[PDB]
Order: structure tokens, then C-alpha cells, then sequence
């Protein structure tokens, strides 16, 4: 469960990102198929060389859902509804790579974010990511 | 795979009992019920909505027996499971895009069948054996991916 | 979440376990600690070898929450609390390993229930398991 | 482990430039942050009911930068990992009881610091070469776990 705290941390977090997370969507993305390249199975239909379009745009709209997720924190379930049925009636990705992605977005954020990534804040957004994730996965079985 | 003599006599012993073409349909079988997004991969197999349609889907059946078959022909070459599987992987990563967490599923699954099939001859002992065995072919099947 | 389907088949299955619980729960901890020593990490202090009374003892308390929770299926957060708490304060065990027992367990019941252990009735209990995991983790962090 | 020469070159570039006593105190306390449940192990430090506390422990940071200093030579030695772990997966698994899930943890926490040090220059690339050193060490140090 998210504590007062973590909400405003992550919210904090979250707001500095601002016009990157698009940029910042992306570079996860990367770093996820370069560090696992298992998880490419999901996606045989994109092009995955670097900088290619179809990563661009994918990691853009990762990003505007963690955003909305970020402005429901409190409602997650509800915001996430339509996600949560995508990911387990069509796509159907194994609950483990929730996992790797949420590291890779936790890194690409380290990397970027280096006032901001405090202990508690990496802790917070940690927490923030799994909460994200047993939501998408909620409707699996 | 670092199996003791006596853990590879325990799994050649009991896989000598198993009856391959049942037990390969009811592991399969059982995974797409048990976890149903893998079901993803068998669109073409038809109907697979209810536990009876996937159990005795005859698709899913000929499937089960195929892969149990070359399971089998694994349990035969313990010491190279890699190159004995390296056709299987490249197959599995290049043509099917199938994620290998999915054989670790199979794997846990299979080890629940065998349990059901053999009751208390499903020893701790032989059980711990077989987690192995079915690892190292998991492992051996993600090999290839990149 | 559990379906009424699922209630249905765990309180079936599980009531045809009956006494054999304590049993069950015994056997089921010496499958996980000999297919998975790490999780003997945990439990430096018991006498590990077969048929120990240790096991056997703890066996039963593992069977008897389980049991709770069966009698408690639609309220299970709260049934399970005290132990939720427990395992996140006291114990610490990682969550990875509960998956560990959970498989054993299955194993263990497949292994003696040949007649109700169907796949329906399998897909249930591993649903079960995984709900039970959950509340015991839920508070870890 | 299956390290690819201009892999293993970027890996040891990078760790040249690596500030141990800063790195190994922030990845061990970060570790005690972020999976609290970790603190079992380091009971006897003291004060670790905040994260300030834990940062601030200066028995976590002397015991981070032996946790890198141990680290630090297993890059030395990449070809035979499990080799040059091995006393130290048997203290782990005999003496201390630490279940190598742990390992795990304290590895993708690194990869968080490097990350949060180096910022641009810790590239996809580079990021994927350290995620293999990282599983190659935590494998190593388990080993020797009977
Ligand atoms: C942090 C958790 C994740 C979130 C928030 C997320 C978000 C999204 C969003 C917003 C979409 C687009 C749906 C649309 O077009 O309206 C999507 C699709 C998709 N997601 Fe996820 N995703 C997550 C994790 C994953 C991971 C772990 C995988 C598997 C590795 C994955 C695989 C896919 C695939 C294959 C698509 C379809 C892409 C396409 O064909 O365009 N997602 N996801
Ligand atoms: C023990 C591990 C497994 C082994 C030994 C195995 C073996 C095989 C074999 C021999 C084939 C036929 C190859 C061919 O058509 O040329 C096959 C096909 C296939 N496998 Fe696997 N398999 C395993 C696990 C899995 C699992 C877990 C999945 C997905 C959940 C999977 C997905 C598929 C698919 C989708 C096909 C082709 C189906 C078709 O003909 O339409 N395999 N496998
Ligand atoms: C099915 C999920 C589990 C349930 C229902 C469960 C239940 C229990 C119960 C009832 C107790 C006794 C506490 C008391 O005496 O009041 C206990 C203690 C304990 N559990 Fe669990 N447990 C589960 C999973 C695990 C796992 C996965 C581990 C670690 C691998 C674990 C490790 C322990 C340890 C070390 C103790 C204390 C034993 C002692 O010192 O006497 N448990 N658990
Ligand atoms: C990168 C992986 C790790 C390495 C290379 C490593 C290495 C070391 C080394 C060199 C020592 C000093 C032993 C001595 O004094 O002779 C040590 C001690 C210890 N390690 Fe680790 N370690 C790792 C991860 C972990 C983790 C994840 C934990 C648990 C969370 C852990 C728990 C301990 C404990 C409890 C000690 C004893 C410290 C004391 O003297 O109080 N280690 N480790």
C-alpha cells in the first residue's frame, strides 16, 4: 500500500520528469530489450534498432499512462481499468516482465533525475511501480 | 545439468513408467488451463474456453504428445541438454516468439502431472530430482534467445 | 481475485484433505527444503533431517492457517492479519520463496488427492495460494 | 560469464572511474531502504528506522565498501566467477544464513547507483553489460548453497 508519503514523493518525482517523460518512456524501453532481450518476444512486429519510431511512439504512450497513473494514484484500479483488461485478455505478457520494465524506468530515472532520486524517493517510486503492475496483471485468471 | 547417479537413475526409473502420449496432452493441457494468457500461442487450436475443451481438444493433445516426445529424447542425453535442444530454441525464439518463462510454467506444471500420476511414488526425493531436470531443459530451450 | 467457482473447489478440495492437513503441511515443507535448499536459509535453528519433530510440528501450524483461511475464503486479509504481520515484521522472508511452497503444496495435494485434483480444481488452488501469499506479503514494505 | 569483449571493456572502463567508498555505502544502504526486510541480516548496526539513519550508518558504509572491494576482484577474475566466490558463497549459506534471492536485490540496486553517478555516460549498452556481471555474481555466490 502507498503511504501519504510515497504519493508525494512520487508525484514530486513525476512532476520534474514533466515534457521528458515521452524521451524518458523510450530510453526505458531500450534499456529493457538490450538488458532482457527476452522480453523482444512481445514485440516481433516492431522495428527495435535504436532510435526507431515505433519504440518513440510506444514509449511515449508508456509514459502518458504512468502519468495518468500518477494523477489517480488514489483511484489506480479505476484509472487503469482499460489497461489492465488490454494487457490480460489480448496481449497476455507474462506477470515476470513487469518486473524489467519497472527496473529499467527506475534506472533510466537514476540516470536522469540525480538531485531528485534520493534514497526514500527510489524507495517510493519502487513501491509505486509494483503497485502499477499488480494492477495491469489484476485481471490475469 | 549436475544430477548424482542416484538422482539419474531416480528420473530414468520413473520415466520409464510414464506413458508419454497421455502425460504430454495433460501437462499441456493443464498449462493453458492453469494459466490461461499462454494460451496465446494457440489460436489456430480452436476451441479452448472451458477446462474440458482444452483438456480434450485433440490439437492440444497431438501438441502435448510432440512436446513430450522430445522431452523425452532430453531425459536420453542429460549431460548435453544445450546442443540436444539448440534447433528447439532457436525455433521457439526466432519463429514462434514464445517468452521461455513459459517453459519454466510447463516445467512446474509437468512436476504437479507426474505427482498426480504416481501418488507417493512422487517421493520428495524424486520430486527434487526432477526440479532439476526440468530447469535444465528450460534453461537449455532459452538458450538461443537474443 | 477468487470466483465463486474457485470458493466452491478449494472448500471441496480442501475438505477432502480434512484430517490429513497437518500431514500434508509436514510433507510439503520437506519437498520445498529438499527441491529448494535455499529456502533451509530460514530456519537455521530446526532440526531438518526426515521425520523430524520439528517439521512435523511446524507442518500443522502451516495446515491449521490454511485451514483458517478456507473457513474465512471471503475474508481473508483480516483472517490472516496477525500472520501477514508476523511474516512481514518478525520473519522476513522474501516473497520470492512463498511461490516456492505454494508449488510444493500443489505437488502435495496432486500426490494424495488423485480424484479431486482436477485441472479446474488445480487452476483453483493455485489461485488460492496465490491469493494467501499475497496477504501474507501485503505489508512487507 | 558470456561476456562479449567490447562488453567486457566497457564494464572495466566504467569501473575505473567507480568511487567505491561512495558507491558501496550508497548501494547497501539503498538495499536496507528500498527492501526492508533485508535489515534482518545487519541487526548489530544500530539505528536503521530511517532512511537518514541508514545512510548515515557508518557501520553500513564501512560494510558497503567491503561488499565492493570483494566485488571490485571479481571483475578481475570474470572468466571464473564461481571460483573466486566460492569461500565467501559458503560463509554466506553456512554462517549467515542469506538467502541469495538477496543477491539479486543488492545487484539491480547497484545498477540503480551506477546509474544515479554516471547518468549519461551509463548507456542502454552499458547497462546491459553490467546486468550480466551483476547475475553472474549473485549466481556465483550461490553456488555453494546445499
Ligand atoms: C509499467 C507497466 C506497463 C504499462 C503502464 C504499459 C502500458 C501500455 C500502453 C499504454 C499500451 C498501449 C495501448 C494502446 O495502444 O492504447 C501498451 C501496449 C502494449 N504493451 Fe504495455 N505496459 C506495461 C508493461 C508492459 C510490459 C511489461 C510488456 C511486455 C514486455 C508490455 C507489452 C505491451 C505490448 C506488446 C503492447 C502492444 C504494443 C503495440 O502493438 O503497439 N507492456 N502498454
Ligand atoms: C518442454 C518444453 C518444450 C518443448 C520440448 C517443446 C517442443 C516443441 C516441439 C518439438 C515443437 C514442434 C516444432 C515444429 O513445429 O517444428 C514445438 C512447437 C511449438 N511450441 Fe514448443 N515446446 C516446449 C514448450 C513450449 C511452450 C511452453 C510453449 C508456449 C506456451 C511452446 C510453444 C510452441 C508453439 C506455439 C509451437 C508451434 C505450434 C503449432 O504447430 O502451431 N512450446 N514445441
Ligand atoms: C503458505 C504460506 C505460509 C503460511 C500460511 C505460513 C504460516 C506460518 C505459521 C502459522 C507460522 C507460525 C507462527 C506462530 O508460531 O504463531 C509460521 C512461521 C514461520 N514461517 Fe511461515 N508460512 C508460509 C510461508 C512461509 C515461507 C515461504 C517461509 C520461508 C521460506 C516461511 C517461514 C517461516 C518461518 C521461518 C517461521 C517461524 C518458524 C519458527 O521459528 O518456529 N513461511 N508460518
Ligand atoms: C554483491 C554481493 C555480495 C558480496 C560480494 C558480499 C560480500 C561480503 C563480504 C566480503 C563480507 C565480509 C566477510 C568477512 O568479514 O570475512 C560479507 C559479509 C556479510 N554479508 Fe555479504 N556480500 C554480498 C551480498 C550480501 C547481501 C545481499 C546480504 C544480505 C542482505 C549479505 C549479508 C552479509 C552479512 C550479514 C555479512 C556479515 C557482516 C558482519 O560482519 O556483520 N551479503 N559479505
Amino acid at each position: 500500500v502507498l503511504s501519504p508519503a510515497d504519493k508525494t514523493n512520487v508525484k514530486a518525482a513525476w512532476g520534474k520528469v514533466g515534457a521528458h517523460a515521452g524521451e524518458y518512456g523510450a530510453e526505458a524501453l531500450e534499456r529493457m530489450f538490450l538488458s532482457f532481450p527476452t522480453t523482444k518476444t512481445y514485440f516481433p512486429h516492431f522495428d527495435l534498432s535504436h532510435g526507431s519510431a515505433q519504440v518513440k511512439g510506444h514509449g511515449k504512450k508508456v509514459a502518458d499512462a504512468l502519468t495518468n497513473a500518477v494523477a489517480h494514484v488514489d483511484d489506480m484500479p479505476n484509472a487503469l481499468s482499460a489497461l489492465s483488461d488490454l494487457h490480460a485478455h489480448k496481449l497476455r505478457v507474462d506477470p515476470v516482465n513487469f518486473k524489467l520494465l519497472s527496473h529499467c524506468l527506475l534506472v533510466t530515472l537514476a540516470a536522469h533525475l540525480p538531485a531528485e532520486f534520493t534514497p526514500a524517493v527510489h524507495a517510493s517510486l519502487d513501491k509505486f511501480l509494483a503497485s502499477v503492475s499488480t494492477v495491469l496483471t489484476s485481471k490475469y485468471r | 545439468v549436475h544430477l548424482t547417479p542416484e538422482e539419474k537413475s531416480a528420473v530414468t526409473a520413473l520415466w520409464g513408467k510414464v506413458n508419454v502420449d497421455e502425460v504430454g496432452g495433460e501437462a499441456l493441457g493443464r498449462l493453458l488451463v492453469v494459466y490461461p494468457w499462454t494460451q496465446r500461442f494457440f489460436e489456430s487450436f480452436g476451441d479452448l474456453s472451458t477446462p474440458d475443451a482444452v483438456m480434450g481438444n485433440p490439437k492440444v493433445k497431438a501438441h502435448g504428445k510432440k512436446v513430450l516426445g522430445a522431452f523425452s529424447d532430453g531425459l536420453a542425453h542429460l549431460d548435453n541438454l544445450k546442443g540436444t535442444f539448440a534447433t528447439l530454441s532457436e525455433l521457439h525464439c526466432d519463429k514462434l516468439h514464445v517468452d521461455p518463462e513459459n517453459f519454466r510454467l510447463l516445467g512446474n506444471v509437468l512436476v504437479c502431472v507426474l505427482a498426480h500420476h504416481f501418488g507417493k511414488e512422487f517421493t520428495p526425493p524424486v520430486q527434487a530430482a526432477y526440479q532439476k531436470v526440468v530447469a535444465g531443459v528450460a534453461n537449455a530451450l532459452a538458450h538461443k534467445y537474443h
